[PDB]
């Protein structure tokens, strides 16, 4: 238990008081006979560390419409926010996850902290649409289906077999 | 005894109605000492000269492009708001941020009020009560 | 009637043939004993002037997703395009009619050729909405209603009276 | 006539006074025996509405060098400004009216509130210069002048007949 | 008779399937002279060396803000397209307009085809058949 | 009794001479209480520490590109201006607006003066006395 | 003898009349071989299919910030030009430089002409005859 | 007797350590009256409401792009800094300058401290003690 | 096994020839009495599919100064490229992995395909450096050490305790 | 047999010596048919008129932000190159990409050469032989 | 004297012909019994080096509206261009010489190759004008005139003395 | 010697005092019997003009890492700064001297106040590298070395002789 120094409120005598733990604050300082009185934080307030504050800190964090609570207000910590589904964090904003155009495919889905990752579809694969989920898929393989080649494919269109 | 206040951004600050910003008045850093509040307005009870101030934190993605941030007086003696201190800003010239601060001394009678407005309000970005606020003290 | 020079194909006499009028083209040049045969333009083609083309010009004009036909393909003119409702022309595009923010009102609605015109609401008027039609409207007039002022209005919010 | 409440200046008695009309202000509040005294606004001042102000508002509006008065200071309203001839209003500035280049013509003149409107000159018409007034004009019609065609025209040059 | 063609922008040019652009082959300025056409492709009937060319008119409003404009060969001998001549442009660097032109000499056998692809195709702005086109001639 | 003033933008504020801005001192929102004024300068008569402040509203069309906005002391004890609080700004980075605000506490003797200068002054945009102003109060 | 020509940028190229550009036809790199010239136009003397081409060098200082660069046909059969190959560019998106190149195959009869037009012409920057030019050859 | 201070930019202001800015406290325009200083912090000895303020002059060459400028309280009652007034700014949107000003009234006990931080500090540009500073006065 | 049509060159009989597999090309078409001769691709060339090319495709892919071979030229595939260490792919370039400034820490290091991921240090943690590896680290905990608080920390500076 | 060639971007194309680009002449799409090659230059063996062409793919990260892309003639009769067809582009007006294409008809004698130069060469981005190239054919 | 190989046209003997000097071109190759005939370049053409061209190079250089001839077309050189007065060269343009605003003064006037150089007026000097010639000038010196200080000057306004 | 007026500190009598010269300040005002006492400026302080300041001005100018002192703090003037070697002054910053690319050469070196000046290398000259010092140099002249021409030069490469 850490302590703090306190010169008695009006006796004058110079003391060594117990601090209050996280989730509490100094409701009443320590005295001659009595130890520090620590009260629990009121709602919407907190203390994350040992302290001798006479008022808990206020849960002052606000989430915007593109955010949700990653953590709620609690006696031991402030609210915190993260980007909602479909958005990623960039310079304090929640931006929409990008989609990979035709000719390119998703190599990693967007998350709260990262945009869609994309790549040009390598040889033998394709993606025909703008999409934030769809990957590069291998071309239809004519020989393995025992068909003949009708139209060669490309990075943005499937190979056609008769 | 010397009138003073500091009101902070709150989850209710942006009403979307075209009226003034609302503010927090008791929790965290907010306070009122010899001034009152009502629906967004600091309400004067002791007549005199006050340094009034506001800050608003603006931000957005790309670019309407011109933002007005001002402090306005309401008096019951006249049926519209009187402009006191105003700024025009075009920060959107692709995430961006910009802060606008205003301060100035104005004469206020008992019963008059001061409010903050921003057009377009949708560009104000609340985070925690420290980036947009509104205050005053008698001078 | 304008003309073009030709030669009779049997003999070689010089001829002076009639041109063909708008909506037509030369299907057969003149001969010593008959005029130029002007044929009507086929579908999807036109001639706008007197001419001696041997085929009509193609109605080659294409309208985008934001446009519509201002004039159709006709025998005497190409098709032409304009912006649909809600859009105006700028630099060969059709862009969305702007909205006047709160504090400002429409003084001219948008057209195919013009964007929304806006002004800041002058004193005694307001507009609370970002809108592409709403004009600055006069403040509720408390004295005219015999009611007390509750909250003075502004450029972006109406005046409020008690009851 | 609307009214306002006024607690007598030093008698203490709590009254119901007539307000002052537009173009006036409260020179002297109402009393026991006497009605409100309303004075006319001094020059350079105004009141646009019924009021109980003890000083008229100041005609504080200023016009810049590219503006002129749309309305003067008057006892019942502030000055207001508009763009001078040759300029249009855009985001609080007065900008020069644009001109339509060669190949395009004016479909609407600039005004105080709107820029020049232009269009590409449609088939059969032309404009050869950069101008903020000149419209697309029909090509010289060779056949109607009984002349033969010398040089075909274009959207930016007149047709020549011999 | 030396093989030549010039195919023009048309109503149906932008399929949105991710396959090649399609083109007008008969009306207005479009033509085929000793070359054939099938589903967007110039089809070669006489083997030799051809200068192939394409222009596409791009345009948009602000900002995959890189556009690929390419000519590609298809042969029945191999199940994938071969790139021949390719450009990358990022023209959105409000309204913008840009043209991309490509040409060059390639060797083509009878039964081979050449197609044009633009990714993203949505930035091609068709007007009158003069601003986007695809052609070739034997050299 | 506690010195204070707020001076506002006026049709004469921009002299074009390279000297300080001038200001309105009696009409509208302007006032002087225990301070004086002379040719643009607040003139101190009671020695002490003053919070001084100014705002100037800048605007323009496109882009010289760097603007200085400052508060300067004149004392008769020294033959040039002494810089107190200064800002450098490059807002022109096609209409734009930007506001510049300065505030700070400085020591001023009886007889000294404070002025506002902006270079280049042509970028200051007057509208109504609320967007550019200059004030002080003893602290 | 296969018809060919290449006409180069010259002192008189920019008339400002709104008519076509004019070109050098004999000196330096300029030439005419089975094609003729009249007032800016390549004049066709042997009917067939021609690859026509033009480059113009554009440049300016900041920002009708869309330039049209086109090739157009004139025939004595019809009193108006026909557009053949056209580009729109908005290159001013400080100093800038851009080149616009066009080519394609068109059918031309004897007595027809091809001209080049740039709107606005004032953005063509002539240097040495290598950066703006107009040519053709029969294919 | 009424607490007040103004601390100015100094050659030691930018430590590069991630801690607060340091400041000059006695020379030139800097002063302390009824307030103290220690390693960058204004130290309160008379409890009360204070208008605190800071300005920092930012500048750079091209564009990390987001700058935070804030005023923070240290109290020995809690083992981390408490944010009071904060601004976020993205001025780098090729030399540029921008100034950030903050002001507001906060409650401070005897023994508490106020500091200024900027992230990233490398963008602060010192010149002469007038463009970045930090001050307070009891209200 | 896919096939292609041919003709015996002595007689003219139609033939149905075998195509050649990945890594090979048709060096000699089939005859009435022998199969297609599939040759191996020479160095610097490939065929990725079953095919009837008469020459293999060239390994035409070139890697820049910021890239390295993700796959080498092989008989069955072209070469391919990726960014070297310290760079990530964006819009066909290899750009330098960003550094999280003071006040922020790495929550995911950079990869060939991804830039450094950063966040602002949450309460009770810090990062004093602009760094492309350093994470937000917890504040020195004075109460845990039994030492007095000297200077409270922040998002960009550690807490200091006395001794 | 009509002279033709098409040389492609290759591993060694960018020498950094300030001399011409070098090119692949045999593999993939590259070829020579009645034209020769020496140290980057197309070498002419049959005198006549040739349409020469080149494309270079440019790209970079932000911003001599003007690029010159040119075709030049060398003759043993004169000790300096002659410019034929030249483009100036300032494409850096973050990642950008631009293509520069040139073509035109020039007269060439046997023993003359044509080279391609880009200044600054460091902005040419090689990929696969399809995006930068140099070719010609007799017309 | 450099040379080029030729062949006598009557016999076929190899010849070793003289090249032609700057200002000239080969009008007639050498023969067994006479030297190369070097002709002078015609108007609007040049050769700058020793050469064996059969025609001189064209003076192809064109100067714009903001430029003037730095060198004329001459037999031994092409024309060349520079910016006129009031302009300087940047990126192949001729741009207007900048003006130093109030508070700053010219330390080097503009040239064809260089823009105006400016500095902020150092202490004790001023400049009240946006000007492309005006330097920072010293403040009126009241003590030197024996006159009282009226209004201290600045970087952008002169000091004022009483009389 | 200029003078200033001073109302005696507590006698009240209204005087005409000598001012103090540059490098000094008023240590003690003038009195009945005694002239003004002028002290020298302490270190790090200055007065550039005649004055009646009771404290010298502070040498408040700071040079950044890309600057050096053009003048030091002195009793009669403030410090002043200039750009270090290799940098030039532009809008209050010290920027790196630019280099002239291949095909262009230096016509004037950078200085503290001016960037490198460059030109395209005129005919007959060349520069092969990006450099902030190297000028356009004349091509190697084959005829003057009695050699034959191997490879014609260009604005960015030297002419080769066998
Ligand atoms: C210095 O060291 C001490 C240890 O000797 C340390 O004190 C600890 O503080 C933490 C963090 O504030 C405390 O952890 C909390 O404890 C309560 C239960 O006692 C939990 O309910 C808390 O809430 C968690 O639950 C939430 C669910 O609603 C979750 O969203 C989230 O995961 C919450 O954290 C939490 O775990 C802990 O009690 C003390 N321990 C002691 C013995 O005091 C202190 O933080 C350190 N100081 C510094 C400056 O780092
Ligand atoms: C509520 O309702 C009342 C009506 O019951 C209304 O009061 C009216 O106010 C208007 C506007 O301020 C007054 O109109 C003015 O009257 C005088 C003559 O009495 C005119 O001279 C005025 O000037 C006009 O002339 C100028 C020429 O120099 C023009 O440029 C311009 O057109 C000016 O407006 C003006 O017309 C009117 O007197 C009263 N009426 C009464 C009976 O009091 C009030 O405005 C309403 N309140 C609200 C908040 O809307
Ligand atoms: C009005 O006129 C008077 C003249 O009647 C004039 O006063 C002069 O002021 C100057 C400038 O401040 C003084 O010059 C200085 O004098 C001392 C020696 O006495 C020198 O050491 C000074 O330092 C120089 O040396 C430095 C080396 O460390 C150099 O870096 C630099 O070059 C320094 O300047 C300096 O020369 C001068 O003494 C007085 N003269 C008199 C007689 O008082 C005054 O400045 C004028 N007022 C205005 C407003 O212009
Ligand atoms: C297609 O299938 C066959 C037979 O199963 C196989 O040999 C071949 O490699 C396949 N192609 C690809 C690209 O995987
Ligand atoms: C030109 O005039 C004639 C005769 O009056 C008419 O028939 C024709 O349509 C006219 N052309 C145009 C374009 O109006
Ligand atoms: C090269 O040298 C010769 C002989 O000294 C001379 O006549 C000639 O003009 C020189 N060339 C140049 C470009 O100076
Ligand atoms: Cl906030
Ligand atoms: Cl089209
Ligand atoms: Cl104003
Ligand atoms: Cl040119
Ligand atoms: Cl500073
Ligand atoms: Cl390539
Ligand atoms: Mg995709
Ligand atoms: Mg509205
Ligand atoms: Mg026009
Ligand atoms: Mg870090
Ligand atoms: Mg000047
Ligand atoms: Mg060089």
């Amino acid at each position: 238990t850490p302590t703090y120094p306190w010169r008695d409120a009006e006796t004058g005598e110079r003391l060594v008081c117990a601090q209050c733990p996280p989730g509490t604050f100094v409701q009443r300082p320590c005295r001659r006979d009595s130890p520090t009185t620590c009260g629990p934080c009121p709602p919407r307030h907190y203390t994350q560390f040992w302290n001798y504050l006479e008022r808990c800190r206020y849960c002052n964090v606000l989430c915007g419409e593109r955010e949700e609570e990653a953590r709620a207000c609690h006696a031991t910590h402030n609210r915190a926010c993260r980007c909602r589904t479909g958005f990623f964090a960039h310079a304090g904003f929640c931006l929409e996850h990008a989609s990979c155009p035709p000719g390119a495919g998703v190599i990693a889905p967007g998350t709260p902290s990262q945009n869609t990752q994309c790549q040009p579809c390598p040889p033998g694969t394709f993606s025909a649409s703008s999409s934030s989920s769809e990957q590069c898929q291998p071309h239809r393989n004519c020989t393995a289906l025992g068909l003949a080649l009708n139209v060669p494919g490309s990075s943005s269109h499937d190979t056609l077999c008769t | 005894v010397n009138p003073a206040a500091h009101l902070t951004g709150a989850n209710s600050s942006l009403t979307g109605s075209g009226g003034p910003l609302l503010w927090e008045t008791q929790l965290g850093l907010a306070f009122l000492r010899g001034l009152s509040y009502h629906d967004g307005a600091l309400v004067v009870t002791k007549a005199g000269y006050y340094y009034i101030y506001s800050k608003v934190q603006l931000g957005g993605v790309g670019c309407a492009s011109t933002i007005t941030h001002g402090l306005y007086k309401r008096t019951p003696r006249y049926p519209e708001e009187l402009e006191l201190l105003v700024s025009q800003q075009s920060p959107c010239g692709r995430v961006w941020w910009d802060s606008s601060f205003l301060g100035g001394v104005v004469h206020l009678e008992a019963g008059e009020e001061v409010v903050v407005r921003v057009l377009d309000e949708r560009l104000v970005r609340l985070r925690d009560g420290t980036r947009s606020y509104f205050g005053a003290f008698m001078v």
